RNA sequence: AAGUCGGAGGUUCGAAGACGAUCAGAUACCGUCGUAGUUCCGACCAUAAACGAUGCCGACUAGCGAUCCGGCGGCGUUAGACCCGCCGAGCAGCUUCCGGGAAACCAAAGUCUUUGGGUUCCGGGGGGAGUAUGGUUGCAAAGCUGAAACUUAAAGGAA
RNA sequence: GCAGCCGCGGUAAUUCCAGCUCCAAUAGCGUAUAUUAAAGUUGCUGCAGUUAAAAAGCUCGUAGUUGGAUCUUG
């Protein structure tokens, strides 16, 4: 049975796409089939932002961030629980969670 | 598996051919 | 719309349709007399000219070829019948 | 763990929809009413039914309950809902009309009316919301 | 789809001609095979000499001993294994006696829980096996 | 249906849709038979007269029931022709 | 009504313009396009009030054609039209359903709220989609106050009007009740109706 | 490519009748179409159609009466005789009481009943009922 | 009989004279007593198939019986109802009630000459249910029902004396077989023939005519 | 893609292989290396779940919001960009009782017992078997064409 | 041992060996094989090829097949 209309990838009217490597296991995954996640986090987390700010040499220095674009294969994205299996009707929801 | 069965078949064709060329 | 009148369509919808899909196909193009400000002779040029037309005497350039209707120069008239 | 069973709540609603005029805000008064108008094989069940009747009676006095439907109560609350202002909210001194709406009335017999006030049509078609 | 043309008779006739061979029933009865491999050679019955009495195990889930006889055909020398149909009729079949065997009921197919026996005994010693089973004939 | 001699042999003559001429089946429960009352040409009051329209469930389900009744009212003079 | 006595008067236009019944939103239906006049610069479509009145009278003619007034069922699930259908029922003698429409009142005969009306007037085709789809299993025509984006899956008489604003939905039930009584002969159509249109309007809890 | 024009003409009519349309626009017109629509019109299956001249193949706007169940073509145009005409009446027509099979005979385009009354066979164009 | 619907009250009070009045207005029949009031005299029922369907539960198999009942007066009226209940007697009883509420008018025509009462189907109709399709074809007066035993019981109870039948699909499925045949019979009186081209003269609905009696 | 032959180059990776772990055993998964290969040039090979598991051409049968290209005319903003529509072309999406289907689902997988627009290839229970043999192609690996005896009452799809 | 098929038989077998009884055709009735209908499971009528067996990886291309409208109507 065809489980998904897009076959699990965002490829339409296109023959081949260049692959990438999953961050957990370096395996060849198509760029559209990859479960991407652009994570923007601070270099200093909230548990340590107090000590770093009070020990700074500047009056007002904002801590930088880590702009990392993570890529995941289907298998590792589910073991890492970044995507869950949804109901047969809930799968059709293409909106990101709030 | 259908692919390893296909591999066992080609390994068998290659043996039947060499056994047939010996008596050629 | 089960009883839409196909024999008598409104002129606002026939101009909307493609020039081939109309009830009777008709071009969306036309001709026009271009009067340059330098000379007095008027030249009948095509709307979708696609060539570089010139006035009699090589006074100036009238329009320029484009992907659609030709782009006229400054100070010219058009829309003849 | 003070949730009433459907046996307590259903029997309490039927008692109200049939004997609303006999019940009140006193448990011990309703306890004796339910004992007579209803044959309850237990006394604990009667106190639970009468105790929930007293609870529902405190709700009827403030408004309609989504379970209790009394004819004499619904007709009066609808009759007492007849409220109208001293002047209607539609007959206004001036009426703002878009120039496109003004042209629609122009095609009808109501071309020029003193009650109409044409507003300046705002420039810029920014009605759609940005995508993404 | 199919060709619906006024001059497509040869195209349709040749297509059906070559697609009928994909039908295993048509191909079986239109080639040299399955007729020479058939021990009867196209006949409904055949006579043979009983080589030995053999008991064939009934296939699962059934469990019994099918009383059969290894028969050598007289017409072509082929050795087949018939089946003594009725109850206890194996005792009527002597040794090295001429018997008339026929198909088991299906065209070259094994009938019932018997693994491969596709024949059955009809007569024995020029006497029908049904007459010996009912006692109306002897020997 | 006739019997080639004048006799009528049908159990009943089924209705036909006033918009698509489709026969309204006996189990077409989505079909309707709406009656639109007529008014007096002076007072505009009900004069016990009405126009009858039957629309099968197919024309309703496809959404063309409202436009069909509006057009059927034009041919009967119920709605105006400046519509 | 194509007569002169049934024409829209000037007093009716001032009510429609004040209530905003000509403003029907930015979305448009392909079967409600014939009722739309023109789209403004801010995307809002203008409903043709002339075609709103003709469909309003056509609905009133279908209501007065029902002999028993209790055979007409007025339904409004949304709170904006709950008071408007309760006043319409008292004026016309209809059976109102203003609360939550229980699925089964038309098909399930063993239910307590089981009814068998002959006409089904609806406030919103989307908010009241359940009685519309249930009026398909029984041969019941339906009238609805369809907006510009309202579907016509079963609506037999669509009244194009702004069924979103409280002053607009209350007026469309006041205009229809006024016309049903005028065709029956209760009111003479010569003098203005005694009932004020604000009686049918919805009142917010912060104001009532 | 459009190898048959009568096919697309009757297909548009059959689909417009299924949709409850009042009029259908046949984009390519021909002599066979106009005479085919005439056979359907003489028996009351379609209304009056208006041929539209555009100095090309031409278009036709047919008025649909709703009385037509299905109209279709028979491709290819087989050669039909009088002895073989009853065979097509059992395969194409829905009953022996109504429905017609249009034939193009040397005497012109007509249905199977008129072709039998004129006692002439020919080629089959289509059917309607 | 205590009528619950307005349609049942008019039938109980002798306001509706025949069953063709309900079919004329496509009104739903929700009370089986309405059917027994008109056709209850010459109405015959037949148990086509007792079909045990099983729901996989931990208690081995939960066997529930589904019955197929064909109801018809053998002239112009036939019905088909299914009912799946725990008991066989209850499944048959409930299916008979549903077979009455589904009774449709059967239109019968002639083959060639129109002499006497109608004997066969008016035209070629095809009913479908699942993969099964059943085509009904007219036949001469003395032909009979040339069909399988399953549609023959429906065609004889529908008053169709003669019919040529062709069936494609899994006709071993008696459920889809009987329902496709019943669908083919129900397609009659809805096929627009030239003899039904006349403009319909609209009458008053039973709810409209007897609106005063229903008050 | 892998593979094959001849040159150039071989950073990374890595069949094979070695060794270190894990295990009852691993000749595996995991780790440290590492040959061929991966790269380039020329000549072969012509096979993929080469998939949209859905031939190509043409007509017709709903709606809506987007999007890519071109064209067209309209407030306004900006120095072509944006905004609002229309037309043709295309990749898609969604809502629908258009209809179809065994159903999943499909605006096509519709217009189909109311069966015929044109045309090519191709399927006939499951195995045996893409095997045997013959021919042909290739340096080879293998490609293409392609059976039968015999065996079997199910195999399978969707839910 | 029965059983074309699904199955029956492991100590109360409605299926085998028999008695009784009943049923079917009837001076005929079984069996084996070929063959026709059943088979719309060979397809012109008239099937199929998204997932059940299936549309060549893709395109070009000869033969083959099939090809717009239009010419004497009234
Ligand atoms: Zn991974």
């Amino acid at each position: 049975t065809k489980k998904r209309r897009n076959n699990g990838r965002a490829k339409k009217g296109r023959g081949h796409v260049q692959p990438i490597r999953c961050t957990n296991c370096a395996r060849c995954v198509p760029k559209d089939k990859a479960i991407k996640k652009f994570v923007i986090r601070n270099i200093v987390e909230a548990a340590a932002v107090r000590d770093i700010s009070e020990a700074s040499v500047f009056d007002s220095y904002a801590l930088p961030k880590l702009y990392v674009k993570l890529h995941y294969c289907v298998s590792c994205a589910i073991h890492s629980k970044v995507v869950r299996n949804r109901s047969r009707e809930a799968r059709k929801d293409r909106t990101p969670p709030p | 598996r259908a692919k390893w069965r296909k591999k066992r078949m080609r390994r068998l064709k290659r043996k039947r051919r060499k056994m047939r060329q010996r008596s050629k | 719309p089960l009883a839409k009148d196909l024999l008598h369509p409104s002129p606002e919808e026939e101009k909307r349709k493609h020039k081939k899909k109309r009830l009777v196909q008709s071009p969306n193009s036309y001709f026009m007399d271009v009067k340059c400000p330098g000379c007095y002779k008027i030249t009948t040029v095509f709307s979708h000219a696609q060539t570089v037309v010139l006035c009699v005497g090589c006074s100036t350039v009238l329009c320029q070829p484009t992907g659609g209707k030709a782009r006229l120069t400054e100070g010219c008239s058009f829309r003849r019948k | 763990g003070r949730v009433r069973t459907k046996t307590v709540k259903k029997a309490a609603r039927v008692i109200i929809e049939k004997y609303y005029t006999r019940l009140g805000n006193d448990f011990h008064t309703n306890k004796r009413v339910c004992e007579e108008i209803a044959i309850i094989p237990s006394k604990k069940l009667r106190n639970k039914i009468a105790g929930y009747v007293t609870h529902l009676m405190k709700r009827i006095q403030r408004g309609p309950v989504r379970g209790i439907s009394i004819k004499l109560q619904e007709e009066e609350r609808e009759r007492r809902d007849n409220y109208v202002p001293e002047v209607s909210a539609l007959d206004q001194e001036i009426i703002e009309v878009d120039p496109d709406t003004k042209e629609m009335l122009k095609l009808l017999d109501f071309g020029g009316l003193s009650n109409l006030q044409v507003t300046q049509p705002t420039v810029g078609m920014n009605f759609k919301t940005p995508r993404g | 789809g199919k060709c619906r043309g006024l001059r497509t008779a040869r195209k349709l006739r040749n297509h059906r001609r070559e697609q009928k061979w994909h039908d295993k029933q048509y191909k079986k009865a239109n080639l040299g095979t399955a007729l020479k491999a058939n021990p009867f050679g196209g006949a409904s019955h055949a006579k043979g000499i009983v080589l030995e009495k053999v008991g064939v195990e009934a296939k699962q889930p059934n469990s019994a001993i099918r009383k059969c006889v290894r028969v050598q055909l007289i017409k072509n020398g082929k050795k087949i294994t018939a089946f003594v149909p009725n109850d206890g009729c194996l005792n009527f079949i002597e040794e090295n006696d001429e018997v008339l065997v026929a198909g088991f009921g299906r065209a070259g197919h094994a009938v019932g829980d018997i693994p491969g026996v596709r024949f059955k005994v009809v007569k024995v010693a020029n006497v029908s096996l049904l007459a010996l089973y009912k006692g109306k004939k002897e020997r | 249906m006739q019997n080639d001699a004048g006799e009528f042999v049908d159990l009943y003559v089924p209705r036909k849709c006033s918009a698509s001429n489709r026969i309204i089946g006996a189990k077409d429960h989505a079909s309707i038979q709406i009656n639109i009352a007529e008014v007096d040409k002076v007072t505009g009051r009900f004069n016990s007269q009405y126009k009858t329209y039957a629309i099968c469930g197919a024309i309703r389900r496809m959404g063309e029931s409202d436009d069909s009744i509006m057009r059927l009212a034009k041919n009967d003079g119920i709605v105006s022709k400046n519509f | 009504g194509g007569l002169d006595v049934l024409q829209m008067k000037e007093e009716d236009v001032l009510k429609f313009l004040a209530a905003g019944t000509h403003l029907g939103g930015t979305n448009l239906d392909f079967q409600m396009e014939q009722y739309i006049y023109k789209r403004k610069s801010d995307g809002i479509y203008i409903i043709n009030l002339k075609r709103t009145w003709e469909k309003l009278l056509l609905a009133a003619r279908a209501i007065v054609a029902i002999e028993n007034p209790a055979d007409v069922c007025v339904i409004s699930s949304r709170n904006t039209g709950q008071r408007a259908v309760l006043k319409f029922a008292s004026a016309s003698g209809a059976t109102p359903i203003a609360g939550r429409f229980t699925p089964g009142t038309f098909t399930n005969q063993i239910q307590a709220a089981f009814r068998e009306p002959r006409l089904l007037v609806v406030t919103d085709p989307r908010a009241d989609h359940q009685p519309l789809t249930e009026a398909s299993y029984v041969n019941i025509p339906t009238i609805a106050l369809c907006n510009t984006d309202s579907p016509l899956r079963y609506v037999d008489i669509a009244i194009p009007c702004n069924n979103k604003g409280a002053h607009s939905v209350g007026l469309m039930w006041w205009m229809l009740a006024r016309e049903v009584l005028r065709m029956r002969g209760t009111i003479s159509r010569e003098h203005p109706w005694e009932v004020m249109p604000d009686l049918y309007f919805y009142r917010d809890p912060e104001e009532i | 490519v459009r190898m048959n024009v009568l096919a697309d003409a009757l297909k548009s009519i059959n689909n417009a009748e299924k949709r409850g349309k009042r009029q259908v626009l046949i984009r390519p017109c021909s002599k066979v179409i106009v005479r085919f629509l005439t056979v359907m019109m003489k028996h009351g299956y379609i209304g009056e159609f208006e041929i539209i001249d555009d100095h090309r193949a031409g278009k036709i706007v047919v008025n649909l009466t709703g009385r037509l169940n299905k109209c279709g073509v028979i491709s290819p145009r087989f050669d039909v005789q009088l002895k073989d005409l009853e065979k097509w009446q059992n395969n194409l027509l829905p009953s022996r009481q109504f429905g017609y099979i249009v034939l193009t005979t040397s005497a012109g385009i007509m249905d199977h009943e008129e072709a039998r009354r004129k006692h002439t066979g020919g080629k089959i164009l289509g059917f309607f009922f | 009989w205590v009528p619950v619907t307005k349609l049942g009250r008019l039938v109980k009070d002798m306001k509706i004279k025949s069953l063709e009045e309900i079919y004329l207005f496509s009104l739903p029949i929700k009370e089986s007593e309405i059917i027994d009031f008109f056709l209850g005299s010459t109405l015959k029922d037949e148990v086509l198939k007792i079909m045990p369907v099983q729901k996989q539960t931990r208690a081995g198999q939960r066997t529930r019986f589904k019955a197929f009942v064909a109801i018809g007066d053998y002239n112009g009226h036939v019905g088909l109802g299914v009912k799946c209940s725990k008991e066989v007697a209850t499944a048959i009883r409930g299916a008979i009630i549903l077979a009455k509420l589904s009774i449709v008018p059967v239109r019968r025509g002639y083959w060639g000459n129109k002499i006497g009462k109608p004997h066969t189907v008016p035209c070629k109709v095809t009913g479908r249910c699942g993969s099964v399709l059943v085509r009904l074809i007219p036949a001469p007066r003395g032909t009979g029902i040339v069909s399988a035993p399953v549609p023959k019981k429906l065609l004889m109870m529908a008053g169709i004396d003669d019919c040529y039948t062709s069936a494609r699909g899994c006709t071993a499925t008696l459920g889809n077989f009987a329902k496709a045949t019943f669908d083919a019979i129900s397609k009659t009186y809805s096929y627009l023939t030239p003899d039904l081209w006349k403009e319909t003269v609209f009458a008053k609905s039973p709810y409209q005519e007897y609106t005063d009696h229903l008050a």
